């Protein structure tokens, strides 16, 4: 090597850089820096509107965690009246 | 059930050790010393920026005319006089042996109490950190590895490549 | 640890670390001068 | 020996002249004991007079083979990987011409590295990986690079089981000296649980990942690294997820199926390596047996049972000492292991089991002669080690009056016959050819032995071949073609680069080689049979078990008294077998190319590597160098300046090394002594010799350096002669 | 001297008794059921998914199981014994304060003697039943018939 001025004028810099908003990652799921969403409440399926739907709803999905448990109807087998068809 | 191997010179391995490793002192503190931003800057114009190069391999010659000299004088009269022939005292010689060096010749000796005893106390000091230096430099010579491998962009060689997150090198710390 | 008037032993075929290697360093001269059949001198 | 013990050194024995028979390597210096030490290094008349250990060594020093076969394979999987050509060859078979090895361009080298396929410089292959490797229900270069270290894993570990024996304070007697179960286990679940296990990873994964390879694609445009789990959805193309069946049995309905298998026989048009739709079924249908079978049992009982009049009273009791031998239960084995290898050598060439073989000519004949020299090199052995029994193994004579004591009873007898057998053969088995010369060089064909002159008439056909390719009409179910396409009846269409297998016709020039084999296989065995039988006692020497099964020769008297022994019957028995195999090889390729190997084009007008030159012209034993040796080999002696070249360039050495054996074979012994001193003299004048008394070769060592050379000479000669006439045209 | 490792009919069983004991609370999923709301899966196929998951990610996974495995073999050496573990502090007579002793169970000793009213009305069984908790999730990872399902039902 051989140096002329000055290892730098303006020193090392933007090569790690993050600073005001060191953001990416902690953020991104800056959908969900706060996975905030819906109602507060309540009636039904929420997941509005974006997100969607409710797809199969109640205890399902939601799990997720919907919530709650309900006097149901508690999933278990048989029903859903396998409404297909 | 356990090896057959205390190399009798189990006694000598230990003294290129105090060689190797005390020695790595020279690199350990002057490096990170360096002097972050001294104020700052590393610039060496002087014998070096106009007289057609300075060193490289006149480097070595002069450079280790002395290491030359001194490293030789180092083990080859560490001690051992008597210095020839012909039956066993083991190390692979002590064919100095029972005679240190001279029967009433000169002052072969250092120090009173007919030996060489640099006195009794000083196990302290260099048992500890020093055969430390052996140990120490094992792992910040295991940093030599970490400190640079990855050939900072400027070259992938034999292209596996083989994944890709982000770079690596040195300066202290770590993302984590 | 080895001074004057012969030393320590070695195995049956350290010749296999003497055919292989030493001699091996000689291909190492037979590519530095990748060729012979007479030779310039120094 | 101390050093000193018993009990009361860990301090190991490194230093103090000798060990091995007791006025041992003596203080006094010599050389002979340096071929001693290596030879007979493994042996057992010394180490201790007490079984015990030995089995505790052989179950360890064994181990380091598996581990080795394991360090090997790895450098082959690695090799068959990053030194690629496999990736390139597979999208592009029929086309490539594979490699795994490549030089480095030091000195002359590079000529040896000549464009092999998927665009690179290298040296070819006649060792059918790239073809077991068809398997890879996955494909990928770095992947074989796991199967590779997976190899080095089994090794280090399946090599620290060898530390975890002998060196560790070992098991003992009962452990093997109760045999009671051993095969129970072995055959049941490994013989079984492999073939079984192999089934599960032979339709799961492989079948599908070449069911839709036999068409096109470029891999990873197919077979992911996991893809083949619970996803029993692609298994949908290659049969049901059982649909409505539950664990075979019958209350099942097929209005249109019958699981994978659906038995084949013949050859894929596009990959004639025999069908895989079968390959699961057959391995499944194995294992079961083994799975049921390895469930005998605990041992005498069954053998302690059926006797008769002339039969074997000692049949009953056929060896307590078959839990107390080795040298016996090794010799038996080698005859089988060995004789059960070269049965491979056929079912291979007349029924390929891998995709792309036959079309691949050179990459499965190499095979059929490599596998061929083991089903021979392991058989003469299978006699040697019986001689090693017959001489010594047991302590005393506790073994008595039985099947053997019987066979020996006659002995100037079992071998009295067998002899005449051979001279009946030989006369009917070789001078047969010589007729032709003497009378075709006299020249009157009217009366030769031609496939046409001596009465046989344009047909061979009616025997059993013609009731094999035609048998899918018996109790036989069926499945288009046969079992092995090389059989008389029907079919043709086999392959679209070159050819594969077709009928393979016979008569004479197939009749009489087939017979030279007889006489060759027979006089081989005469010498081994009589050799191992007369192991210990005879009416040339009865005081003749008194050292070991070697011993040079008893002594100038009795007339000759030289060869005798049985090291040496297993020395002149190799000498033949080198022929036995060396002429069987000579047979196959001259057939398999004279006919079979050749090639299709329009109207599939077949064009063998040689329009059947065999015809009237192997029958002459000169035609065997007119049509063979001088014809083919023109490729070995043209091979200079090329890529394979290393063959022609071997073919001189090793065609030299053989012609160096005779020196070791044909010579005296106090000769090279008488000579070695003239030497030793000139030595002493300068002061340069005595220490370690330089000595000539140990009569029978001399024979050891015959034979072994005569073989690695006389053999690789063709290993070269071959690879040089299937690479390049053929 | 060289470290030791005595095999003898059945060490392999004392440490093999132990291996499963640790794995019986490394059973985890139903022993501490609050542990996984969905954490048994490391991270469906459909599966569940109406990754695997949000997550608790990362790297620094080897360093743990190694470094705290660099402790498993210390309560295996230290208490070979000659005791001095409580190096205390050079000066200061005020350090009667103890803590326990060697602990197995409610601590130093058992303690606070005084007890029984109500709670009311060996020890390989405290083992045996939790492989009957271990090997149970074992097949429950692959616990599916899928194409079909519960024949039973
Ligand atoms: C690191 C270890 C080690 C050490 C220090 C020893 C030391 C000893 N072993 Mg030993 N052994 C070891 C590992 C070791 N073993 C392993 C791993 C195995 C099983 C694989 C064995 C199986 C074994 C047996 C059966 C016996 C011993 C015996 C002995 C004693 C005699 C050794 C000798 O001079 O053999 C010299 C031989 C070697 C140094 C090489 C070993 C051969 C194998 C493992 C590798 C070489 C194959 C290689 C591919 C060469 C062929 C290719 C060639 C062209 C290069 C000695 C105390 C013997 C005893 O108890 O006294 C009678 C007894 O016979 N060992
Ligand atoms: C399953 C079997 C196998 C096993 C485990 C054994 C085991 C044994 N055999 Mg044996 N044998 C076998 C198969 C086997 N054999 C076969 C198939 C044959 C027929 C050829 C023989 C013929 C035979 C004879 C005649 C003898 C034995 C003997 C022995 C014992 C001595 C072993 C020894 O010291 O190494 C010996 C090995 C060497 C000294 C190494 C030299 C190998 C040379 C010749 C190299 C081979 C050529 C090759 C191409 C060169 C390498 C490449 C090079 C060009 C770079 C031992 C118990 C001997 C005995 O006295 O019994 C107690 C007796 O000598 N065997
Ligand atoms: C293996 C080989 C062998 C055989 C089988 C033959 C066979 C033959 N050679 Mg021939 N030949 C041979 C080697 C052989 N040769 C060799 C090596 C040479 C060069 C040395 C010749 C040179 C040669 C010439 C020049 C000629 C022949 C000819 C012949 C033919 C006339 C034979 C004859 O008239 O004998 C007379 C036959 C008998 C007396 C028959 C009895 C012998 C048999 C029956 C013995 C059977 C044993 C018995 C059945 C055992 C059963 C026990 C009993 C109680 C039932 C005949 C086909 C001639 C020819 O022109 O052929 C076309 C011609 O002369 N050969
Ligand atoms: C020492 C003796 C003298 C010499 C120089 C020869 C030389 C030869 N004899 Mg010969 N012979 C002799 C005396 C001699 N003989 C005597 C007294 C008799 C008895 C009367 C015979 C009977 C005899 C017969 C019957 C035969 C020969 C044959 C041969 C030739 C083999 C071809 C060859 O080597 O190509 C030369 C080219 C090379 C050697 C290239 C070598 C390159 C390779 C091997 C690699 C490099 C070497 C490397 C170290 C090998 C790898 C090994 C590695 C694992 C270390 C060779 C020219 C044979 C022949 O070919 O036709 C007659 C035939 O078999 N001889
Ligand atoms: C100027 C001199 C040159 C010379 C003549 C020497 C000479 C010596 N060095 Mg040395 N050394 C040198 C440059 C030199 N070094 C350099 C440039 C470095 C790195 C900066 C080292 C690092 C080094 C170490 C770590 C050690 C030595 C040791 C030694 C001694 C044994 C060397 C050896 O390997 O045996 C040659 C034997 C062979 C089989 C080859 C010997 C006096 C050793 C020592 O002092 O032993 C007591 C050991 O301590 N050297
Ligand atoms: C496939 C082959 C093979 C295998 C598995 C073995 C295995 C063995 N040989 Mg052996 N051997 C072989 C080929 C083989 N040999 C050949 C070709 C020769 C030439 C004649 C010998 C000559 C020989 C002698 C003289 C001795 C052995 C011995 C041994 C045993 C000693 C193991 C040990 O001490 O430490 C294992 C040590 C290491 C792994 C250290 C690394 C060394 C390098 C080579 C790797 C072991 C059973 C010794 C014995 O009697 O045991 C039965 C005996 O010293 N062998
Ligand atoms: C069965 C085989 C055995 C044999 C005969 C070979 C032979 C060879 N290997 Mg090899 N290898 C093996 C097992 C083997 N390997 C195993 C088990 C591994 C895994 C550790 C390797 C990993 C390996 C590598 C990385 C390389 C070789 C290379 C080579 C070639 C270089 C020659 C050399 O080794 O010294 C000199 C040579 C053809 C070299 C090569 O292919 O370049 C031409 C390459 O260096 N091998
Ligand atoms: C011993 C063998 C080998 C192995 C390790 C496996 C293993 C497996 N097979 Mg399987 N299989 C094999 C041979 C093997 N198979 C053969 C030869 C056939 C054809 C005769 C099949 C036909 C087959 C089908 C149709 C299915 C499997 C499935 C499975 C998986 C779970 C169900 C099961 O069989 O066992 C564990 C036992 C229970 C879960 C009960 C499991 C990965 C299934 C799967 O995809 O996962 C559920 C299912 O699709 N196999
Ligand atoms: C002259 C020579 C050589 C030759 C050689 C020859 C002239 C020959 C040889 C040969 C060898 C061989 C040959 C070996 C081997 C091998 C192998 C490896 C084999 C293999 C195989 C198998 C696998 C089995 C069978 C078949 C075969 C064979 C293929 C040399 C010489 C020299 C000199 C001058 C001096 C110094 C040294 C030297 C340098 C050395
Ligand atoms: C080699 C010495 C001849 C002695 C045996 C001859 C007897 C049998 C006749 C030829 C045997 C070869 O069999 C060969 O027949 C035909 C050659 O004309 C070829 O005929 C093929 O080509 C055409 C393309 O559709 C069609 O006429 C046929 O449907 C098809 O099978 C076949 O590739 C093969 O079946
Ligand atoms: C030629 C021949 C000899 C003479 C063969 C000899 C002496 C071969 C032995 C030569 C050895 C192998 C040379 C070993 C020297 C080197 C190993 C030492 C130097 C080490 C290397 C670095 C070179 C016999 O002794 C003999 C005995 C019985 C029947 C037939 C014959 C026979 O035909």
């Amino acid at each position: 090597g051989v140096i002329e001025e000055y290892l730098e004028k303006s020193k090392t810099n933007k090569e790690l850089n993050d600073k005001k908003r060191l953001a990416t990652t902690g953020a991104n799921f800056a959908r969900a820096y706060t996975v905030e969403f819906g109602s507060c409440k309540f009636p039904e399926n929420f997941t509005g509107c974006q997100d969607l739907a409710k797809q199969k709803k109640v205890p399902f999905l939601s799990d997720d965690l919907d919530l709650e448990c309900e006097g149901k109807d508690k999933y278990k087998c048989g029903s859903n009246v396998f409404w297909k068809w | 059930s356990d090896p057959e191997s205390l190399r009798w010179n189990v006694q000598a391995e230990l003294v290129h050790s105090r060689w190797a490793m005390l020695g790595a002192a020279g690199i350990f503190i002057p490096e990170f010393l360096t002097k972050l931003g001294i104020l700052n800057t590393p610039s060496w114009y002087t014998a070096g920026e106009q007289e057609y190069f300075t060193d490289t391999t006149t480097l070595f010659i002069v450079e280790l005319v002395f290491i030359g000299w001194a490293e030789g004088r180092r083990w080859a009269d560490i001690l051992n006089p008597g210095c020839v022939n012909t039956d066993p005292i083991f190390p692979n010689n002590k064919l100095t042996g029972t005679d240190v060096g001279y029967p009433g010749g000169l002052w072969f000796d250092p120090l009173g109490w007919g030996s060489a005893s640099p006195q009794k106390l000083k196990e302290l000091r260099t048992k500890e950190i020093k055969n430390g230096r052996l140990a120490m430099l094992a792992v910040m010579g295991a940093w030599f590895q970490h400190i640079y491998t990855g050939t900072g962009p400027i070259d992938n060689l034999f292209a596996a490549h083989l994944a890709d997150p982000h770079a690596t090198i040195f300066a202290a710390f770590t993302p984590k | 640890m080895r001074d004057f008037k012969t030393y320590l032993s070695v195995a049956p075929v350290l010749s296999t670390l003497w055919f292989g290697s030493l001699a091996g360093l000689l291909i190492e001269i037979n590519r530095f001068f990748p060729d012979a059949l007479t030779f310039p001198f120094f | 020996l101390v050093d000193r013990d018993p009990i009361k050194t860990s301090f190991e024995q490194w230093a103090k002249p000798g060990h091995f028979s007791r006025t041992i390597a003596k203080g006094p210096d010599t050389t002979t004991w340096i071929w001693n030490l290596h030879a007979d290094a493994h042996d057992f008349d010394s180490h201790t007079s007490d079984l015990e250990e030995i089995s505790r060594k052989v179950f360890s020093a064994h181990f380091g083979q598996l581990s080795i076969i394991f360090l090997w394979l790895s450098g082959m999987y690695f090799h068959g990987a990053r030194f690629s050509n496999y990736e390139a060859w597979l999208n592009d078979p029929t086309h490539i011409g594979p490699s795994a090895q490549v030089v480095w361009p030091i000195v002359g080298q590079e000529i040896l590295n000549g464009d092999v396929g998927g665009g690179f410089r290298g040296i070819q292959i006649t060792s059918g990986f790239f073809q077991i490797w068809r398997a890879s229900g996955i494909t990928s270069e770095l992947q074989l690079y796991c199967t590779a270290i997976g190899a080095l894993v089994f090794a280090g570990l399946m090599l620290f089981a060898g530390w975890f024996h002998y060196h560790k304070a070992a098991p003992k007697l009962a452990w093997f000296q109760d045999v009671e179960s051993m095969l129970n286990h072995h055959l049941a679940g490994l013989l079984g649980l492999g073939s079984l296990s192999w089934a599960r990873h032979q339709v799961h994964v492989s079948l599908p990942i070449n069911q839709f390879l036999n068409a096109g694609v470029d891999p990873k445009e197919i077979p992911l690294p996991h893809e083949f789990i619970l996803n029993r959805d692609l298994l949908a193309q290659l049969y049901p997820s059982f649909a409505e069946g539950a664990t075979p049995f019958f209350t099942l309905n097929w209005s249109k199926y019958a699981d994978f298998l659906t038995f084949r026989g013949g050859l894929d048009p596009l990959t004639g390596g025999l069908w895989l739709t079968d390959i699961a079924h057959h391995h499944l249908a194995i294992a079961i047996l083994f799975l049921i079978a390895g469930h005998m049992y605990r041992i005498k009982d069954i053998l302690e049972a059926h006797k008769g009049p002339f039969t074997g009273q000692g049949h009953k009791g056929l060896y307590e000492i078959l839990t107390t031998s080795w040298h016996a239960q090794l010799s038996i084995n080698l005859a089988m292991l060995g004789s059960l290898t070269i049965v491979v050598a056929q079912h291979m060439y007349s029924m390929p089991p891998y995709p792309y073989l036959a079309t691949d000519y050179a990459t499965q004949l190499s095979l059929f002669t490599h596998h061929m020299w083991i089903g021979g090199f392991l058989i003469v052995g299978a006699a040697a080690h019986a001689a090693i029994f017959m001489v010594r193994d047991y302590d005393p004579t506790t073994r008595y009056n039985d099947l053997l004591d019987r066979v020996l009873r006659h002995r100037d007898a079992i071998i009295s016959h067998l002899n005449w057998v051979c001279i009946f053969l030989g006369f009917h088995s070789f001078g047969l050819y010589i007729h032709n010369d003497t009378m075709s060089a006299l020249g009157r064909p009217q009366d030769m032995f031609s496939d046409t002159a001596i009465q046989l008439q344009p047909v061979f056909a009616q025997w059993i071949q013609n009731t094999h390719a035609l048998a899918p009409g018996t109790t036989a179910p069926g499945a288009t073609a046969s079992t092995s396409l090389t059989w008389g009846g029907g079919d043709l269409v086999a392959v679209g680069n070159k050819v594969a297998l077709l009928p393979i016709p016979l008569g004479t020039a197939d009749f009489l080689v087939h017979h030279i084999h007889a006489f060759t296989i027979h006089v081989t065995v005469l010498i081994l049979l009589k050799g191992v039988l007369f192991a210990r006692s005879s009416r040339l020497i009865p005081d003749k078990a008194n050292l070991g099964f070697r011993f040079p020769c008893d002594g100038p008297g009795r007339g000759g008294t030289c060869q005798v022994s049985a090291w040496d019957h297993v020395f002149l028995g190799l000498f033949w077998m080198y022929n036995s195999i060396s002429v069987v090889i000579f047979h196959f390729s001259w057939k398999m190319q004279s006919d079979v190997w050749g090639t299709i084009n329009d109207q599939g007008v077949v064009t063998h590597i040689t329009a059947g030159n065999f015809a009237q012209s192997s029958i002459t034993i000169n035609g065997w160098l007119r049509d063979f040796l001088w014809a083919q080999a023109s490729q070995v002696i043209q091979s200079y300046g090329s890529s394979l070249s290393a063959y022609g360039l071997f073919f001189l050495g090793a065609h030299f090394v053989w012609a160096f054996s005779l020196m070791f074979l044909f010579s005296g012994r106090g000769y090279w002594q008488e000579l070695i001193e003239s030497i030793v003299w000139a030595h002493n004048k300068l002061k340069v010799a005595p220490a370690t008394q330089p000595r000539a070769l140990s009569i029978v060592q001399g024979r050891a350096v015959g034979v072994t050379h005569y073989l690695l000479g006389g053999i690789a000669t063709t290993w070269a002669f071959f690879l040089a006439r299937i690479i390049a045209v053929g | 001297s060289d470290p030791e490792g005595t095999g003898g009919f059945i060490e392999p069983k004392w440490l093999a008794y132990g291996e499963i004991i640790n794995g019986r609370y490394a059973m985890l999923g139903a022993v501490g059921a609050i542990a996984p709301e969905i954490l048994g899966k490391a991270g469906w196929f459909r599966t569940g998914f109406i990754y695997n998951y949000w997550a608790d990610s990362y790297t620094l996974f080897v360093f743990e199981m190694a470094l705290m495995g660099f402790a498993e073999h210390r309560r295996f050496q230290d208490w070979a014994k000659p005791g001095s573990m409580g190096k205390q502090y050079f000066l200061g007579l005020e350090k009667g304060l103890g803590g326990s002793g060697e602990p197995a169970y409610p601590g130093g000793p058992f303690f606070n003697p005084l007890g029984f009213g109500k709670d009311e009305k060996k020890l390989k069984e405290v083992k045996n039943g939790r492989l009957a908790m271990l090997a149970i999730l074992g097949y429950f990872v692959q616990a599916l018939v899928t194409g079909v399902g519960p024949y039973q039902n």
